[PDB]
């Protein structure tokens, strides 16, 4: 009866920026998935391939918990086959994704009067992200043809932009904490079952 | 990467940077406007100065992408809007000179005082002192004293400044490759490179003049009826064929004829619909007023107000020691933050203003998904036209009867219809010759068609000929009477009030047809018509992204300003006016003056 450490993912003091999204590999424990899907604290809880409805009746080899913060209007980008700044440059789910996306409004925690600038996202990139890729680079983005020399200027932009989370923003602009659960299945052990 | 791809990436950075910098400045401005302190005036200035500085720098960077190498029009619109030099095409010295002139003219207007003869300490400002005289007094000499003193002591200070202001504005405009500063102002209507929807800066002059010829008959008969009524009140001061004395028009300039209603009302025994007493009888408060206004927009298919609107707006006077600027305003702060600031009283006037201001909010919400720089009305007259049609519907007896403020035992008789339409015409129609006349004189001054030594001569020539108004005292070229109006001394274009007036009746007519209204246009109420709401939303969500000719066609099916809906709205009054004036002189001689 080793219980899967979901509290350290969902109840963390600070979440990661989406460009530097956090991954927690969950192993050798018992996950009571139902408690989450039947707790009614989340605004988003959509599963792909698996079914939220009592499929805590399956065994997986490894379960990954990815967590980060974005604005509410961008939660729609955490899904297979989506486009946008988040899906293309920060966090990309595959077309055949098997797992769940969980999100809730965190305006009470991640907003601050005057603005909370702790959370960043990648605004520019030379190409789109492969599924489950992570780019934490800080290279100045070359938009023109003259080299940037590692500083911003004309056609030379710092690639990361900050959300300014203020408590008075609209819901579409308010911060949302997101947890993405991946369910992996290799021809191996199967260590996370969880009745 | 091509030059267009560079501009797309540059605008990408700008939109994200501007969104937060504009939000901070709007937040600081909001905190001052709802809580007046010295700490707040500085924070408002600091956040505003950063936002202005950010704009100045981004305009310079945008000028490094020549519009000539961009094809995508929505990119060219935003790049051009940000590129505009403004005063920053002049040398720093001429800009600084011009900004000093603008600030002095503004300070003279807002601190200009007039003292009564024989008490040099009993002095009045324009607001509220002189405005109270010009809106309420019936005494010929008191009104004359306020009218002349304002122009003789404050207007004369503005004369040399306004001369220099014209020279520097024209240099600024010609360096931006306009003919003059008036041509620059007409640029707000310019559309290029959209086949079938284009519109030139000079075409605005022709369309304003063409539609104004069609207004002349209704105005002439409104002028003749008003003059006859005033001649009964003031028989020794008013000629039956002459112009109306300028100081007898209900405010400091005769911009609106609203306050002539009491002396001109056709049927002075039928009272106004005044629903304020029923609002107090039912213990309405400000939240009820704004809840009813929200219901109205929801009834035609528009979204309700956001949760932040109810939490963050200021819908009542904070009262107490905490002070606030109480002029009603709709705030689009960005980032999904929409607010109304209003010191609402429980009155029918404030009930209508709330529908007006919430109309602005609906417009703001509808184009929020547009890029930052296209988040505005299709042109300078669209936003205000959208706000006005909301109070048109909300004020009808039909609408006030469905929300339980007007008794079911009140039915419309034609005498109250004429009273209402005459009150409307005093404000709406009365201002159209005033507005056209003022802008025309400014356009001719900027064009160079009026020499300096004939500014006032031509100003009162055009007042007599176009407006039918005559100065009660002769004014030489030491006066600057046009600058005695806020908009002229404070450097605001004025034709927007003309175009907006025509747009609003085009909107109302189109929406009321979509709502299948039967009967005279002025009795229409678009409530419960999702067809009307959809037709309006199709324009609202465009913002500035499409030509205003196309945005207008979305609502009304036509590509241009059209005066026929305005005439249709006032037709019951026009017919009654023409019968009233059967045995009066219609028109005016320009040579009569009260100083003989
Ligand atoms: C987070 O904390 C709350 C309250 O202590 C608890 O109900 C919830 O289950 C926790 N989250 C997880 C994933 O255990
Ligand atoms: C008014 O402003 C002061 C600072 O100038 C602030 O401390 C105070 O809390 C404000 N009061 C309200 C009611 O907003
Ligand atoms: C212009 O660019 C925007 C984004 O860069 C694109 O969505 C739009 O379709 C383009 N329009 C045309 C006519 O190319
Ligand atoms: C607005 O309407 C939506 C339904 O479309 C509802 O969920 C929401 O609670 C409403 N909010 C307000 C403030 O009326
Ligand atoms: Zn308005």
């Amino acid at each position: 009866t080793n219980l899967c450490p979901f509290g350290e993912v969902f109840n963390a003091t600070r979440f990661a920026s989406v460009y530097a999204w956090n991954r927690k590999r969950i192993s050798n424990c018992v996950a009571d998935y139902s408690v989450l899907y039947n707790s009614a604290s989340f605004s988003t809880f959509k599963c792909y391939g698996v079914s939220p409805t009592k499929l805590n009746d399956l065994c997986f080899t490894n379960v990954y918990a990815d967590s980060f913060v974005i604005r509410g209007d961008e939660v729609r980008q955490i899904a297979p086959g989506q486009t946008g700044k988040i899906a293309d440059y920060n966090y990309k789910l595959p077309d055949d994704f098997t797992g769940c996306v969980i999100a809730w409004n965190s305006n009470n925690l991640d907003s601050k009067v005057g603005g909370n600038y702790n959370y960043l996202y990648r605004l520019f990139r030379k190409s789109n992200l492969k599924p489950f890729e992570r780019d934490i680079s800080t290279e100045i983005y070359q938009a023109g043809s003259t080299p940037c020399n590692g500083v911003e200027g004309f056609n030379c932009y710092f690639p990361l932009q900050s959300y300014g989370f203020q408590p008075t923003n609209g819901v579409g602009y308010q911060p949302y904490r997101v947890v993405v659960l991946s369910f992996e299945l290799l021809h191996a052990p199967a260590t996370v079952c969880g009745p | 990467s091509t030059i267009e791809e560079q501009a797309k990436t540059f605008l990408d950075k700008f939109n994200h940077e501007a969104e937060d910098l504009f939000y901070q400045s709007s937040l600081a401005s909001w905190n001052y406007n709802t809580n007046i302190t010295e700490e707040n005036v500085q924070n408002m200035n600091n956040a505003g100065d950063k936002w202005s500085a950010f704009l100045k720098e981004q305009s310079t960077l945008a000028q490094m992408y020549p519009l000539q190498e961009i094809q995508n029009l929505t990119v060219k619109l935003q790049l051009q809007a940000l590129q505009q030099n403004g005063s920053s095409v002049l040398s720093e010295d001429k800009s600084k000179r011009l900004n000093t002139i603008l600030n002095t003219m503004s300070t003279i207007y807002s601190t200009g005082k007039v003292c009564n003869p024989d008490n040099p300490q009993e002095c009045l400002l324009l607001e509220p002192g002189l405005n109270e005289i010009m809106a309420n007094s019936l005494d010929y000499n008191e009104r004359l004293w306020a009218w002349e003193s304002w122009r003789s002591e404050v207007g004369k200070q503005l004369r040399p400044l306004y001369e220099e202001y014209v020279v520097l504005k024209n240099e600024m405009a010609r360096a931006n490759h306009y003919e003059d500063y008036g041509d620059y102002w007409r640029g707000d209507y310019e559309v290029n490179g959209v086949d079938g929807y284009d519109y030139s800066r000079g075409q605005l002059i022709e369309d304003v003049e063409h539609t104004f010829e069609e207004i002349k008959p209704l105005y002439e008969h409104l002028h003749a009826y008003v003059r006859a009524k005033l001649m009964n009140a003031y028989p020794s001061y008013i000629s039956p064929i002459g112009c109306l004395p300028a100081h007898l028009l209900g405010d400091m300039w005769g911009r609106f004829w609203t306050n002539l209603y009491s002396l001109t009302v056709p049927f002075g025994q039928k009272p106004n619909i005044d629903v304020t007493d029923a609002m107090v009888d039912q213990a309405w408060d400000a939240q009820r007023i704004f809840k009813e206004a929200e219901k109205f927009f929801v009834s035609v298919g528009l979204p309700n107000m956001t949760q932040g609107f109810w939490e963050n707006s200021m819908l009542t006077d904070p009262g107490n020691v905490q002070k606030a600027v109480c002029h009603p305003t709709a705030w689009d702060l960005g980032k999904g933050d929409f607010r109304i600031l209003m010191c609402t009283k429980v009155t029918m006037d404030d009930f209508l203003t709330a529908h007006h201001e919430m109309g602005h909010i609906q417009y703001d919400m509808a184009y929020a998904a547009q890029p930052f720089l296209l988040r505005n009305g299709a042109n300078e007259g669209f936003h205000e036209a959208v706000g006005e049609i909301m109070s048109l519907s909300a004020a009808t007896p039909k609408h006030l009867k469905s929300i339980g403020l007007l008794s079911p035992d009140f039915q419309e008789d034609n005498e109250t219809e004429i009273n209402f339409l005459l009150k409307q015409a005093l404000t709406i129609v009365g201002t159209l010759p005033f507005t056209y006349m003022l802008e025309k004189w400014r356009w001719m001054v900027f064009k160079g068609e009026i020499p300096k030594d004939q500014w006032m001569k031509k100003w009162w020539e055009m007042k007599r000929e176009i407006v039918g108004v005559v100065e009660p005292v002769p004014h030489d070229e030491t006066y600057c009477d046009p600058a005695s109006l806020f908009h002229v001394s404070n450097d605001y274009s004025f034709i927007r009030y003309y175009t907006r007036t025509l747009y609003q009746f085009q909107f109302q007519e189109a929406l009321c047809q979509a709502a299948k209204h039967e009967g005279p246009l002025h009795k229409c109420d678009i409530s419960n018509s999702t067809e009307a709401g959809q037709k309006l939303f199709n324009m609202l969500r465009l913002g500035k992204s499409e030509p205003w000719t196309l945005a207008l066609e979305n609502v009304v099916g036509a590509k241009n300003m059209n005066v026929r809906p305005l005439l249709n709205y006032f037709e019951p009054l026009f017919t009654w006016l023409k019968d009233q004036n059967k045995n009066s002189f219609v028109g005016w001689s320009t040579d009569w003056s009260p100083y003989a």
